[PDB]
């Protein structure tokens, strides 16, 4: 469980290369390639959860995220082994098509994660969100599989998507991510972040009670934002967009 | 920023042109003009204050020309400085090399 | 060559003499002693950054109101003693003196406890105090007759231990001149463990 | 500076520091002196000293590369070098020399107590990775 | 005449500076502690290495 | 050495201040000639037109070229890093030295 303090933004791919150089001028570090695959699961509507205390609202149903890393050998087509595995490959990832299709992901079926809507009030300068996390290491039995496990808990699959981007590690534990997101269905693959990169700068705090640390984290994030003034505008997203409860449906992408 | 420098050089050039025309007309008609017609407007009422106004013109044109040229030169150097500063931009053989080095030291130690 | 404030000194001395009933000499002596103490503290600060005693060997605390310096050494020493030194103005001679506050040094014979010329040879005085404390501890151990005397080396203690059933051999234990922990020449894991236990 | 901080922990094995610019290593048959000196006949072991300097520089470069790799790997990890673990400069050379000395000593012991006593013994030397 | 003589003098020093300086290197302007003016400085340490 | 683009940029700038110096010099000669023209000798009258025309054409195109340079500044935007490899190159050279030490036939 962490308090994640975050700021968001977006950029057009035209400046992409330039942006990268500037980051290396500041951090002093080179970018590192990465990828991931997230699957979202929701409580089964076939089961009537009368246990939701309607007269008191002790709790509301929520959605579970399962993440995993996928090797690049599934994301590189027959035209791309010649180039080395570095960040420049992202320049060729502008098409809505991608080597990883629905059948391979179905064949695949980790990190389990749950979150809450950010803190209310208009006196917050950065998006503060609470995250509860655990890890699944292995399994066994006659039906050892992620799908069977989540159906045993009482959850069913809803959708999935694939993230590819680069990471920058700066001082004080600040992490800056440049991402491209591909939604995947049997109908096909569609790039929601079409013609651009999604930028997200964030820090993690282990204990929410410590307030000196939280103040330091906010100071670092606002200093970073004030450093990038004039190039990219980093902003607090909409509090109602980062809500992932089942009752109301929307997805920040 | 750069647009401000553009504008500043603009008044720099127009001021050069205007002061040039002013000193030209002043020195050309420095020979005082007497015309009986009322249309002409040239007055030399107090004798020596005429020379005072003349040296006035001299000092003004000197100071303004020198200052403008020096400002332009400093501007050019500043541009060049901005140009310079602001523009942000086998293993196996080693294995036998170290093996020979370490065995040589072991023999020689 | 010090940049003395000549005019301020002129007015100060003139005012003192006008209000004088002696006092000027006392003030001058006090200022000289304070300046000497301050420059001694500055030398300590310069040395501590890169000195041999940087790693917690020596700690110095300076008080301007009492104009005295307390020096604590060998923090990891529990042999019924605590290494303490006091640098301060002597009442009888009105001079800055260094005293090694130790009862073992108090009853020790033919061994001076008070030293002068601290500025010139502070390092030499510290080395002498270190060696004297080590010698006192070694002499106490010899008096207890647990370690035999080493003729070749006066700072090495011989402990008799049987390596085998018939063998009866000495082991050389030495005293660190910086922090003062006993150590063996080639300690075995058990020997190292018991040396740490001794420490 | 790294040599000083590393050798401050090797007093128990016969390594000492003379002054702020000199360190001394003693071996049952040899002596090594490392000095930092201001500018103000080819012997047998001159190449030995040059090689020692070269490998010391190489080990420092390796330390720098390890530091950079650890820094890039993760942001949270505070980069505070451990003297017992990270600083490895004199340890490999000293270990090689003393291991050679002990290998010679055990060779002599085996020859005296086995080879000279029991004829026909066959000895094979191997290194295991 | 005075302006031409002086000015060509600083072009002489200017050309000396231009053709005397080589280049990758971390170069910036710093304010001297004693002088207080802007001077060119180069970072050559291993701090970032 | 610097990349060439900066080299011709600095060459153009140097040409700019040399042109400014030439403009000042020509101002000096035109001021000189106007004195004797006021004195009353008409022989150097034809030279006056040439001097004025050359002075004005030197004043104009210099500012035009400087304007072009400042414009180049407009589109040139968007178009310790060495430390990231610095240790590496140091590493390389050190091993090279070892090679020279390792081979006694090359130490001559």
């Amino acid at each position: 469980m962490v308090q994640q303090l975050s700021l968001f933004g977006s950029i057009g791919d035209d400046g992409y290369d330039l942006l990268i150089s500037t980051l290396t001028t500041i951090s002093g570090n080179p970018p590192l390639l990465y990828n991931s695959l997230c699957t979202v699961w929701k409580p089964n509507p076939s089961y009537d959860v009368e246990n939701v205390n309607s007269r008191n609202q002790l709790v509301e149903p929520n959605r579970i995220k399962l993440s995993k890393e996928v090797p690049f050998s599934y994301l590189i087509d027959e035209t791309m082994m010649d180039k080395p595995l570095n960040f420049r490959i992202l320049k060729s990832f502008t098409n809505d098509k991608i080597p990883l299709n629905y059948a391979m992901t179905r064949n695949i079926l980790w990190s389990l994660q749950i979150s809450d809507i950010p803190a209310a009030g208009n006196n917050r300068s950065v998006s503060m969100q609470t995250i509860a996390e655990t890890i699944i290491l292995s399994s066994a039995g006659k039906n050892s599989s992620v799908s069977s496990l989540m159906n045993g808990l009482g959850y069913v699959f809803e959708f999935q998507y694939l993230t590819i981007g680069v990471k920058f590690f700066m001082k004080h534990g600040l992490i800056l991510e440049l991402q491209k997101i591909w939604q995947i269905e049997e109908a096909g693959n569609s790039q929601i972040t079409s013609g651009g990169f999604l930028l997200k700068a964030y820090i993690n705090v282990s204990r929410g009670t410590d307030i000196d640390r939280i103040n330091y984290t906010e100071t670092a994030l606002m200093n970073l934002k004030k450093e990038l003034q004039g190039y990219i505008e980093l902003s607090v997203p909409d509090r109602q967009s980062m809500d992932s409860r089942v009752a109301h449906g929307n997805i920040l992408i | 920023m750069s647009n401000q420098a553009l504008y500043e050089k603009l008044e720099q050039t127009r001021t050069i042109l205007s002061v040039k025309l002013a000193e030209l007309i002043n020195m050309t008609t420095i020979a005082d003009r007497n015309d009986d017609d009322e249309g002409s407007f040239a007055q030399e009422n107090s004798e020596l204050a005429v020379a005072t106004t003349s040296v006035m013109m001299v000092n003004n044109q000197t100071m303004q020309l020198i200052k403008n040229v020096q400002d332009l030169l400093i501007l050019t150097r500043s541009i060049k400085e901005k140009w310079l500063l602001n523009q942000i931009p086998d293993e196996k053989q080693i294995e036998e090399l170290l093996d020979n080095c370490i065995e040589t030291f072991v023999a020689e130690k | 060559n010090l940049p003395l404030n000549k005019p301020r000194l002129e007015k100060l001395i003139n005012e003192i003499l006008l209000k004088s009933n002696l006092s000027l000499y006392n003030f001058l002596h006090k200022y000289v002693l304070t300046l000497q103490l301050y420059m001694v503290h500055r030398e300590f600060l310069k040395l501590a950054n890169g000195g041999k005693f940087s790693k917690s060997n020596l700690i110095h605390n300076y008080d301007s109101k009492k104009s005295t310096i307390t020096v604590r050494y060998w923090l990891n020493g529990k042999m019924d003693s605590k290494g303490k030194i006091t640098i301060g103005i002597q009442r009888t001679t009105e001079s800055l003196i260094l005293k090694w506050d130790n009862q073992s040094a108090s009853r020790a014979k033919n061994m001076p406890v008070i030293y002068n010329n601290i500025v010139s040879n502070i390092e030499g005085i510290l080395d002498e105090i270190m060696f004297n404390h080590a010698r006192i501890i070694r002499s106490e151990l010899l008096a207890r007759d647990i370690f035999q005397e080493d003729e070749e080396n006066s700072d090495v203690l011989l402990f008799q231990l049987p390596t085998t059933c018939v063998s009866m051999a000495p082991i050389q234990l030495k005293i660190d001149l910086l922090s003062g922990q006993f150590y063996f020449r080639n300690p075995t894991p058990l020997l190292s463990n018991y040396a740490s236990k001794i420490n | 500076y790294q040599i000083k901080k590393e050798c401050a922990l090797l007093i128990s094995y016969g390594v000492s520091i003379e002054n702020e610019n000199k360190v001394i290593i003693e071996l049952p048959n040899e002596k090594f002196e490392i000095e930092l000196l201001s500018l103000d006949l080819p012997k047998i072991n001159d190449k030995r000293a040059n090689l020692m300097l070269v490998m010391l520089r190489l080990l420092l470069v390796v330390i720098f590369k390890k530091t950079l790799r650890s820094r890039i790997s993760s942001p949270h990890g505070l980069i505070n070098l451990n003297v017992d673990d990270d600083i490895l400069i004199i340890r490999p050379i000293l270990g090689k020399v003393r291991f050679a000395n002990y290998k010679l000593l055990l060779k002599k012991i085996i020859k005296d107590y086995v080879l000279d006593i029991v004829p026909g013994s066959s000895i094979t030397e191997t290194e295991v990775e | 005449n005075k302006l031409s003589s002086i000015l060509q003098n600083e072009h002489d020093y200017w050309n000396k500076i231009m053709q005397s300086i080589s280049n990758k290197d971390v170069i910036f302007k710093i304010r001297d502690r004693t002088s207080g003016q802007k001077l060119l400085a180069i970072k050559y340490g291993y701090e970032d290495s | 050495m610097q990349p060439p683009y900066i080299q011709e940029r600095l060459k153009s700038l140097n040409d700019i201040e040399t042109q400014l110096c030439s403009m000042l010099q020509e101002a000096s000669q035109v001021t000189f000639i106007f004195g004797e023209l006021k004195r009353g000798n008409e022989s150097v009258k034809p030279q006056f037109e040439n001097h004025v025309k050359q002075f004005y054409e030197r004043l104009d195109k210099s500012t035009t070229q400087l304007r072009k340079e400042i414009q180049l500044l407009d589109e040139n935007v968007g178009t310790n890093k060495k430390a990231l490899g610095q240790d590496t190159e140091k590493m390389e050279e050190q091993l090279d030295l070892l090679s020279a030490i390792l081979d006694p036939s090359k130490s001559k």
